[PDB]
């Protein structure tokens, strides 16, 4: 159904920024994430689980999804998110001190929500 | 200077540099490279410590230590006190290296085990841990395949040693650091 059931940006320190876990809840896990969106829904899908590095700013983004031939559409759904995030966050991720992404307030889930809403189109 | 926060994956170091620097809880997940920022230190003159997260990661935690350590001030050794009878070994192990890299120092750091994870009901206490720490590094000294540990002739303990060694408990889930911010603030 959805084109990505779960997603995590957290940099390479160790600090989640920001997570999606469908527009149901805030994520709890893609174990979680596996029983709503697969075993609830319903050989059955599994979630793939693979991430994405920037590393001149020190971040990492994991997405976990289901149908590995849609891996083309995840992955321009990655880039995008990756270009978007870097660019309207630019100021809190260059810095070197922590404080800068501890005092941050990372609210992307509207820019990410229309990035899948838009990514959903490209693939039909 | 510099404080250096080391210890096993999940010990918590990364929730504890949080906790310290904002109070607050956040989500985290394993680290691949180190973090560092300024603590602003509890005392009257507020001296300013630059707090740096080190990645437990076996793969990591040495070649990371060894960048660091001549830049430390102290060193904090974090243990998750929940899972500590199960880790033992690996944590008198990492420790080891901690200890003879701080003492081979021109200027060696103040160093701290903060017993992590008090929180949890199973946690060991701080005496306890300390107590199977000596227990565990008094064999590591003989069977370890030269700076060397205490006296070869008694049984090793903390006391030993030529460093500064102290013992405290903490909870990063409010938390409970107001031992460890006395702490830092004691050595700033
Ligand atoms: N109950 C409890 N949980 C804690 C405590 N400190 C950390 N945790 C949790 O333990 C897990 C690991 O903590 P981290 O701070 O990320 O661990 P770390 O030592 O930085 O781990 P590495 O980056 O792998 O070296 C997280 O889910 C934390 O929220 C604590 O005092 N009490
Ligand atoms: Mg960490």
């Amino acid at each position: 159904h959805s084109m990505v059931d779960f997603f995590t940006i957290f940099s390479k320190g160790g600090l989640v920024l920001w997570c999606f876990q469908g527009v149901s809840d805030s994520c709890t896990g893609p174990v979680n994430a596996l029983i709503r969106s697969v075993l609830l829904q319903e050989t059955h899908e599994a979630l793939t689980l693979k991430y994405k590095l920037d590393n001149q700013f020190e971040l990492v983004f994991v997405v976990g999804f289901q149908k590995i031939l849609t891996l083309t559409y995840v992955d321009k759904l990655i880039d995008d998110v990756h270009r978007l995030f870097r660019d309207k966050y630019r100021t809190e991720i260059q810095q070197q001190s922590a404080l800068s992404l501890l005092n941050g307030t990372f609210d992307f889930q509207n820019d990410f929500l229309r990035l899948l809403r838009e990514a959903e189109e490209s693939s039909k | 200077r510099a404080v250096l926060f080391v210890g096993l994956c999940d010990s918590g170091k990364t929730l504890l540099f949080v906790r310290l620097l904002t109070g607050q809880y956040r989500d985290t997940q394993t680290s691949i490279t180190d973090s560092s920022a300024i603590y602003k230190v509890n005392n009257n003159r507020g001296n300013s410590l630059t707090l740096i997260d080190l990645p437990g990661h076996e793969s990591l935690r040495f070649q990371l230590l060894d960048r660091f350590k001549s830049s430390a001030r102290a060193v904090v050794f974090v243990v998750d006190s929940a899972a500590f009878q199960r880790e033992v070994k690996d944590v008198a192990e990492f420790l080891y290296q901690v200890l003879i890299d701080s003492m081979a120092l021109k200027n060696s750091p103040s160093l701290l085990i903060a017993c992590n994870k008090q929180d949890i009901a199973m946690a060991k206490s701080a005496k306890l841990i300390q107590q199977q720490l000596e227990k565990e590094l008094n064999t590591l000294r003989v069977t370890r395949s030269p700076a060397q540990l205490g006296k070869k002739g008694k049984e090793f303990e903390f006391s030993q040693l030529p460093l500064k060694v102290e013992f405290l408990e903490c909870s990063a889930k409010s938390a409970d650091i107001q031992d460890l911010e006395k702490w830092l603030a004691k050595i700033a």
